[PDB]
Parts: structure tokens; C-alpha cells; sequence
């Protein structure tokens, strides 16, 4: 017998408040859109994005969270790529916390987490640091390798050789059984 | 800076790159064609001729042609500070391949074996053969 | 300003070992000859450059 | 009798041949890849045509090191 | 008489020289197409004609080996 | 067993190629790296390729031995 | 003691050709390394690799040459 | 009765290619002496290691002669 309460009211609130902003002197330390991303807020548009953009031509996405350090560390590095290479993909950017559902389905566990995909299964490869031994200009590099092996495979043998693999049948059911109403499936 | 490849593709007329990272290069040596990129070891190399072919970073797939009559490339390893590696290809004549045309190709190959028929100084012979390969190399580079 | 240029006869009498870092395609005896005539060239285009 | 396995034996010896063959040939492929890289894919295929008789070359001798030992 | 088996195999012998050929052969190709890849296709032309020889010599050693077999 | 033990013998002269051909593969990749390190693994990749048929080889040269030692 | 020691000597004839391809695997090693040092410690690596291989060979062959001895 | 004579001079056989590998051992560590000198030294320090391996084997090709000269 196992079981889980439904949910809590501090659950269900705001993932993501407003926090005080200091005046312009904690700013002076020491260490002190983007027209080439897009940032991603509903699952309406993650679906459309994978679903037709993701075969058209391949994404990149960036899930992070505002707790992580890492991320923020690697935000402005993933915009310089993202400004490289925005001809050849597409790049977006997701908070885990504000759509769940997409990370979910791309199958991350750890953030940051880069996931170059394209066909939404043909190529799937995620980059992360599970360990904590990487940096952000290695996971850049694993990124630029990525895109490039499946540039490359997509170009192998006259656009072929990338079709989609278990979501061909799967319509990620078994990860989120969410989608058996969008399969327009019962429930009853 | 970054462990890309900081090309400079130059002749005397024009400066066609400056310092542009790029992936992979790939060049006519001498002896046979070869392709450089980041970590290669220091090298110098003799031209002959043929179809240099540039891969940027940003490119990846994208590549841009260009033909070399003759020159000399110089690769040098990368500073310890500056993280990037850096590569310099010197062509005294560097065109594109596609202002290039096989009918004048042609032409001045039947102009040349011509002049050349008459062979009786070494220079004559030697310049003879060398434009039927600089020629036979337009024509098969040409679109 | 005045650039001291190297000659054949200072290169046969230098044995060359500061060029040992660098891997030359063809063997050294023979690109030498071919990169010095290169190295004279450029020489006089860059100062008839900076003259002019 | 027990001297065809002498035959066998001998037949076994173009094996150690074939050997120098395959070590030629994907030796160029190493070369070949290390100088350029970005046609690998053709050199691979051209060394599948090379073994394309060398894997015949070598197992035929094997058998007939077989039907010169049973016989 | 199992004696007619050992010269057979001893004539299988060339073939690993054949094969050494072969590989040197094959490794020249593709040694060649990346010194210039641009061809590819008049050093087929020659290794094919080569491996023709090449073939005709491993076969006429083969039947004369399958000859002093049976006989 | 005396010409069995002879053939066994006789059979592990190939072993000669099958080491000569290891070297030649390693040289190559000895080279290759020392030419451009970036295309290690890519190398080490075609290497073990070649490595797996001469270990084939080798094994079964191994192999028939064994057998002219016993049956 | 005809077939043992003649067995014996002639299986430990393969190991002119071990050593031969340990003699061409270091000097692809010495000359990578005069070619590029800075990665002389990712070479020596390799080589000892290419032990793995031929040196256990070598080692099979010994053994087999005193099971022969012995058998 | 030449048995134990015959067998250690058919063993003492692969000093000739235990003597190629040395010879190509020392070409390439004067090719690389020659290439770059100012390392020399390190390089000098591989080839004692392929000594290491080479003459080592030869070491044991002679036990094994003297061990079949007296049975």
C-alpha cells in the first residue's frame, strides 16, 4: 500500500515570486529575449516547437532553474552560442519550475541541462554535469559537438536517416500519461 | 579567447580573413591535401594548387571554396593564455571558385601546348606541364 | 629604419635548429631554398608599402 | 593419414600473409584519416572493398586446410 | 595417397604473397585519395586493373593447387 | 603423436605476420597522433577495427593448431 | 626426443616477426615523439597497448613451444 | 641423432629479425637525433625500453637453445 497526498496550496502557488531588488550599491562587488533565443512559458508552445520545429530543423533548449548558480553561470555563454548558431538551430530557453510538462519530456533529472533534439526522437542528446567536474565552456563544447553530429547525420543519405523511434508509438505516454488526452484517448 | 581555429586566408591584393575561428581547413599540400584544425602540431607546407575549403564554427555544415595557385601555409601551436590556435595560409593569387571559367581554361591550355610544342628550353618544358596541371586542376575545380 | 636580411651564405652557415619546432611537409633541404625566395619577396612589398 | 595434417599445417601459412595485407591496407586508412579527416567515411568504405578479398583470400585457405586434412 | 594433398597446400603459400600484394595495393588507394581526393576515380581505374592480374594469379594458384590434388 | 605435434608446430609460423601487421597499425596511429592528436579517438576507432580481424586471424591459426595437436 | 625438440624450435620461429613489428611500432614511437613531444606521454601509452598485443603473442608461442616439449 | 643439434640451431633462427627490429630501433632514434637533437636524450631512453622488449625475447630464444642442445 503506497500513496501520496493529492497537493498542498504551497504546491499549487507561484513556483516562481517577485523578490525585493537592492539599490544600485550591493551591485558594485568585485566580480561585476536576446534576439537570438526564445524564451518558453507554456507547454502549448514546447509541443509546437518539437513537433514541427524540431523537424524542420534542430533545437537546442536550456532547462534551468533560479536556484542553480551553474545556471545563471551559463546563461551568458548558451546566448553567445545561440547568437553563433541561430541559422542552423533554433534555441530556447526553459525554466523547469514554470513548465514541468516539458521537463518532463525531454528526460532531465539535474539542471542546467542542454538537450539538442531533432525529429523529437530522431536525435535526442542531453548534456548535464551530474557529477560536478565540468564547467560551462565544456558543456558548450559537448553542445557544438551535438549540433554537429546531427547536422551531419541529418545531411547523411539524402536528408534520411533520422526518423523518430519509440515516440513513433509512444507519443511519450509512459513519461507523461498526460498525452493520452491530447491522443484524444479515454480516461473512463 | 576559445579553442577554435583562427584562420587568415591572405594574398597581396586581398585580405580574405583576418583572425577567423573556424573548425577545419582544408588545404592542397605539396604532396597531398590535408585538413587542419585546432591541436594540429606546428607545421609549414608548399602549395602546389587546387581548392582550399573553409568550415567555420558558426557554419559547421556551410563551407566556402577558394582556389590557390601557389603559396605556403604556416600553422603555429596556440599560446597558453590565448587558448586559441592559429593558422595562416598566404596564396599569391586566391580566387573563388565561383569566378573561375573552363572555356578561357581551355583556351589558354590550347594557347600554352601551342607555345610549348616548340620544346627546347627547361624552363619552357617545366612552365608547359606545370600549366597543364594548374589548368587540368581549374577545370576539375570549376562548377 | 634598417632590416638585417638573411642570405644563402647565412644560412648554410647556420644549421637551422630553431626551426625544429616546426614540421615542414617537404623536407627542410628542399622547402628552403623555395620559402627564402617567398621571405625576400615579402620583405620588399611590406617597406616599399610603409615608404610609399 | 596423419600426414595430411602436414598439408593443413602448410595450408595455414598464407594466413601470416593475408595478415601483412590487412595491416597494409588499414594502416594507409590510419594514415590517410590522420592527414584528412573529412573524408573518413570514403577511405573506410574503400578498405570494406579491399577486405572484400582479403576475407576471402584468407578463410579459402582455411578450408582448403580442412579438405586437405579430412579429406 | 594423401601425399597429393601437401603440394596443393604448398601452393597455397603464394597466395598470401598475392594477398600482401593486394593490401599494398588497396593501401596506395587509399593513401591517394586523400592526398587527392578530388579524383578518386583514375586510381580505381588502376587498382581495378591490377586486381585483375592480381585475381587471375590467386586463381590459375588455386586450380593448379586443386590439380595436384585430384590429378 | 609425432606429425600431429609437428603440424601443431608448423602452424604458428603466421603468428610472425599477424605481430608484423599489428605494428604496422600501431605505427600508423603512432603517426597519425603525433600529426594530429584531435583525430585520436576516430583513429583509435579504425585501429581496433583492423586489431579485431588480425586477433581473429590469429585465433584461429591458434585454434587449428590446437586441433592438429589432438584429433 | 625427435618431434619434441623439433617442435619446439620450429614454433619459437615466430617470434622474428614479434620482433620485428616491436622494432617498427618504437620507431613509429621515436619518431612521433622527435615529431611532437608535447603528447609523448599519450604515445608510450599506445605503445605499451601494442604490447598487449604482440608481447602476448609472443608469450602463447613460448607456451606452446614448451607444451610441445612436454606434451 | 642430430635431434638436439638440429632443434637449438632451427631455435637460434630469429636473432635475424630480433636484429632488424634493433637496426630499425637505432635508424629511427638517429633519424630523430637528426630531426630534432635537443631531445635527444628522451628519445634514447625508448629505445633502451625497446632493447628492453627485444633483447629480452632473444634472451629467451637462447635459454630455449640451450635447453634443447641438452635436452
Amino acid at each position: 500500500s503506497f500513496a501520496i497526498p493529492p497537493a498542498n496550496a504551497a504546491a499549487l502557488a507561484d513556483p516562481l515570486p517577485a523578490t525585493p531588488t537592492p539599490p544600485p550599491v550591493f551591485e558594485a562587488v568585485s566580480s561585476a529575449a536576446l534576439k537570438n533565443v526564445e524564451e518558453v512559458s507554456t507547454m502549448e508552445r514546447y509541443e509546437a516547437a518539437v513537433y514541427e520545429e524540431s523537424f524542420k530543423k534542430p533545437i537546442v533548449c536550456l532547462f534551468f532553474a533560479r536556484f542553480s548558480l551553474q545556471s545563471k553561470v551559463l546563461l551568458q555563454p548558451f546566448l553567445d552560442f545561440a547568437a553563433s548558431a541561430s541559422n542552423n538551430a533554433t534555441f530556447f530557453l526553459i525554466d523547469c519550475d514554470r513548465v514541468p510538462r516539458a521537463a518532463y519530456h525531454a528526460r532531465v533529472e539535474n539542471v542546467p541541462s542542454l538537450v539538442v533534439m531533432k525529429g523529437d526522437d530522431a536525435f535526442r542528446q542531453t548534456i548535464t554535469d551530474s557529477v560536478g567536474v565540468k564547467t560551462a565552456g565544456d558543456l558548450i563544447q559537448e553542445a557544438r559537438s551535438a549540433l554537429d553530429q546531427v547536422l551531419r547525420l541529418d545531411q547523411q543519405e539524402g536528408g534520411t536517416k533520422l526518423q523518430p523511434g519509440v515516440s513513433s508509438y509512444t507519443h511519450h505516454i509512459g513519461v507523461d500519461n498526460l498525452n493520452v488526452y491530447r491522443k484524444g484517448w479515454p480516461v473512463a | 579567447f576559445k579553442n577554435q581555429l583562427l584562420l587568415t586566408l591572405s594574398s597581396p591584393s586581398e585580405a580574405i580573413y583576418v583572425r577567423t575561428p573556424v573548425r577545419s581547413v582544408t588545404v592542397p599540400g605539396s604532396e597531398g591535401a590535408m585538413t587542419m584544425t585546432n591541436g594540429h602540431s606546428q607545421t609549414v607546407a608548399r602549395l602546389k594548387a587546387g581548392e582550399i575549403i573553409v568550415r567555420k564554427g558558426e557554419t559547421g555544415d556551410e563551407v566556402e571554396r577558394f582556389f590557390l595557385s601557389d603559396g605556403f601555409v604556416l600553422f603555429k601551436s596556440p599560446e597558453d593564455d590565448s587558448g586559441c590556435c592559429t593558422a595562416e595560409v598566404l596564396g599569391v593569387e586566391v580566387v573563388p571558385v565561383s569566378m573561375l571559367d573552363k572555356e578561357s581554361a581551355a583556351t589558354a591550355l590550347q594557347e600554352l601546348l601551342q607555345q610549348g610544342a616548340g620544346a627546347t628550353d627547361e624552363w619552357t618544358k617545366a612552365r608547359t606541364l606545370l600549366g597543364q596541371e594548374l589548368l587540368s586542376s581549374v577545370i576539375r575545380a570549376a562548377p | 629604419l634598417t632590416l638585417n636580411v638573411l642570405t644563402p651564405t647565412q644560412a648554410a652557415q647556420s644549421a637551422k635548429e630553431q626551426l625544429n619546432t616546426f614540421e615542414f611537409e617537404p623536407e627542410k633541404t628542399d622547402v628552403w631554398k623555395d620559402l627564402q625566395d617567398f621571405y625576400y619577396a615579402c620583405t620588399v612589398f611590406g617597406c616599399m608599402l610603409d615608404n610609399i | 593419414a596423419g600426414v595430411a595434417s602436414l598439408s593443413a599445417a602448410i595450408a595455414l601459412m598464407s594466413v601470416g600473409g593475408v595478415a601483412q595485407g590487412i595491416g597494409s591496407l588499414f594502416a594507409a586508412l590510419v594514415s590517410g584519416t590522420a592527414r584528412n579527416p573529412s573524408i573518413k567515411e570514403d577511405l573506410f568504405t574503400y578498405t570494406l572493398i579491399g577486405m572484400g578479398f582479403l576475407e576471402f583470400l584468407g578463410i579459402i585457405c582455411v578450408l582448403m586446410s580442412a579438405v586437405l586434412l579430412y579429406s
